[PDB]
């Protein structure tokens, strides 16, 4: 995941000009937790894997 | 009263009522008792709120 404010493709001459540039949705979450679990801290069941849509 | 006809006298002290009499009553119930608030089955229930 790469974040940039310039609307230039990663393979373009203006960009680094290497690799394939793909649109990324949302922010990257470190593998271990998924966020909302328990009102009082108990923790829910998180999700893992890369590319997996769940 | 048995509606008995007197031999010589007349029972003028007995009569049949026609309508009821409305009177003022005293106080009654004060208020309701305790009631439950919130759901016990939902207490400590895990809720998922993680964003995408």
């Amino acid at each position: 995941y790469r974040i940039g404010s310039y609307y230039i493709t990663e393979e373009d001459i203006n960009p680094g000009d290497s690799i394939s540039l793909g649109f990324g949705s949302w922010a990257k979450v470190t593998g271990v937790i998924m966020g909302t679990g328990v009102v009082n801290p108990d923790g829910s069941v998180p999700n893992a894997q890369r590319v997996e849509f769940q | 009263w048995y509606s008995p006809g007197g031999g010589y006298s007349q029972r003028t002290d007995n009569d049949t009522h026609t309508h009821t009499i409305s009177g003022s009553v005293s106080l009654g119930r004060d208020d309701i008792s305790r009631q439950p608030i919130n759901t016990l089955p939902p207490f400590r229930a895990a809720h998922i709120w993680r964003r995408i």
